[PDB]
């Protein structure tokens, strides 16, 4: 909806430059509580202060601001990244729904004021329109 | 559900600061407002045509508490969820016909709110160890349906 | 992809007649693995022989047809039962994987001949864009 | 999984009739078409770049008659599956790390094939028996997640 297209820009546009750090958190998040996903990452470092772990939260985290920017247009936009999680990769669906709610639960911890019942529904929308175009192939 | 002892202190240490009342409600609360077709169940309950009028509703803050309430007999019984829940299984599934999948949905709302309370506080590591157990949870509420 | 919609196309215009026959045989296979599925139908008669479920059948495989007829075009198309399945009935999204499900079973048993892997696949692919519409406000 | 008399011995007629060195290919075969991520744990079998490659890849059949083996001991041990199933549980989960889901998505797939091939023979009663079993099978699968 075009009150949803707000809410996530508000909110996802006061990430700002914590987007990394948030990025890295939501991947710790999702391989400590989901252990399965970890078999997508056989060659990273996935300890508690891992450089690969904080390098790749951040394109995680660009690739949702690249998203946010263009809402309207996602499956053009992301397309590069289906190619990648879809044919490539090869990535479970249910995966997506994990890292959604990982992303979810960061921002809630992070920006308390933000998180409102609204706002948590936009968000989850989002990420799953964003899951969708990425398993979409 | 098998949790390390280390994981099972620090789900007790977070549950004690937990305002039994107001996080059953605003769990419920972002359920029906993030999941609508979870309103279904709950015509009764007045008003819900709005996030302001789910969240200030009597009912929806009255049936939270209740529902939050068997989470924490759930706490204190981790060895023993299916038989703890065996009666609420029964319940939503012969009386209210709730499909289970909402089940999961609302455990992780639960894990939502407490992130949104605790902030910090609500580590990585800590919600691994709630994540464990809102599974074990709707587990056992679907035990019943087959 | 264009030959999904081509596979789609030449197996389902092969139920014809039988749309009625195979929509309320869909419908008994959910009421009956799925009996949570029933509570949506409160005064239905929901045994074998229903008349009720044969009428409300053919409207769901009449409204299958239109789907395919308007494959490229189907939010528009369908836009009245979006309303009624998602704003009135608040059906769970579980329920169109169900029947979905159910449907494809339905189509295996009576058209074996048609039902290969690749139009399988393809049949899967359409009927969860179909409930993806139904279920858009959401 | 507690199946009625009557559910039992249409399940056991029906299962008689099943050729067991084809339909477990031809349900793994579904599976990696259908849903092709599922052809990540499955790179060894060489050829599956297209559905006729699938369908006649020798291992896939071969994998396939394995699989539906288990699907019969689940048949003879109704009462007992979480027993039944342990040690590939242990594999699928531990081992493996297979998402669960895929367990529910291989039982339905099976579900069309018996379909497929019994015709009119596969009624709504005898389907709703076997969506039973292979939900058992699929819950027993998943037991090492929780
Ligand atoms: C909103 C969700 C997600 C976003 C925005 C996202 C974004 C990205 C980006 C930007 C890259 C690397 C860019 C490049 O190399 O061209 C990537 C790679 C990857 N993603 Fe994701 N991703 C998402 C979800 C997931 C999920 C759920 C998984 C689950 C396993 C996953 C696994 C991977 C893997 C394995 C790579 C390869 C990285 C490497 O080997 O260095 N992603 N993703
Ligand atoms: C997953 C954790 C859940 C727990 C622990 C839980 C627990 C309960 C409890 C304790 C009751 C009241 C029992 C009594 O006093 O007899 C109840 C009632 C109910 N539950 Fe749940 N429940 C859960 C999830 C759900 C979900 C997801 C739904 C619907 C989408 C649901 C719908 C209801 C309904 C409709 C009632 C009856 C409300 C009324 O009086 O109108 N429950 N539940
Ligand atoms: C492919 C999926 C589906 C299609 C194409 C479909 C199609 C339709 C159609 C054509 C109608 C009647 C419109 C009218 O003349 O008023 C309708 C009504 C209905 N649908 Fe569906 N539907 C689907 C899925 C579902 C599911 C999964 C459920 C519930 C589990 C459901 C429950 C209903 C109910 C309760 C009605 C109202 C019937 C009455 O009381 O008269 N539908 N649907
Ligand atoms: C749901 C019912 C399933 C049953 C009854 C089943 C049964 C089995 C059996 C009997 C084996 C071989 C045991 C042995 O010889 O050591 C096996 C291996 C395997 N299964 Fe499954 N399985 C199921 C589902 C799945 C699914 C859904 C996947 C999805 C990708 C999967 C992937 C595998 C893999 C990769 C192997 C290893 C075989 C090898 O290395 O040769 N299985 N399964
Ligand atoms: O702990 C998971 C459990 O869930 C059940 O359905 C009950 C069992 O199959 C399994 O032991």
């Amino acid at each position: 909806s075009p009150a949803d297209k707000t809410n996530v820009k508000a909110a996802w546009g006061k990430v700002g430059a914590h987007a990394g750090e948030y990025g890295a958190e939501a991947l710790e998040r999702m391989f400590l509580s989901f252990p399965t996903t970890k078999t997508y990452f056989p060659h990273f470092d996935l300890s508690h202060g891992s450089a690969q772990v904080k390098g790749h939260g951040k394109k995680v985290a660009d690739a949702l601001t690249n998203a946010v920017a263009h809402v309207d247009d996602m499956p053009n936009a992301l397309s590069a990244l289906s190619d990648l999680h879809a044919h490539k990769l090869r990535v479970d669906p249910v995966n997506f729904k994990l890292l959604s709610h990982c992303l979810l639960v960061t921002l809630a911890a992070h920006l308390p004021a933000e998180f409102t019942p609204a706002v948590h529904a936009s968000l989850d929308k989002f990420l799953a329109s964003v899951s969708t175009v990425l398993t979409s192939k | 559900v098998h949790l390390t002892p280390e994981e099972k202190s620090a789900v007790t240490a977070l549950w004690g600061k937990v305002n039994v009342d107001e996080v059953g409600g605003e769990a419920l609360g972002r359920l029906l407002v993030v999941y609508p077709w979870t309103q279904r169940f709950f015509e009764s309950f007045g008003d819900l045509s709005t996030p302001d009028a789910v969240m200030g509703n009597p009912k929806v803050k009255a049936h939270g508490k209740k529902v939050l309430g068997a989470f924490s007999d759930g706490l204190a019984h981790l060895d023993n969820l299916k038989g703890t829940f065996a009666t609420l299984s029964e319940l939503h599934c012969d009386k209210l016909h709730v499909d289970p999948e909402n089940f999961r949905l609302l455990g992780n709302v639960l894990v939502c709110v407490l992130a949104h309370h605790f902030g910090k506080e609500f580590t990585p590591p800590v919600q691994a160890a709630y994540q464990k157990v809102v599974a074990g949870v709707a587990n056992a509420l679907a035990h019943k349906y087959h």
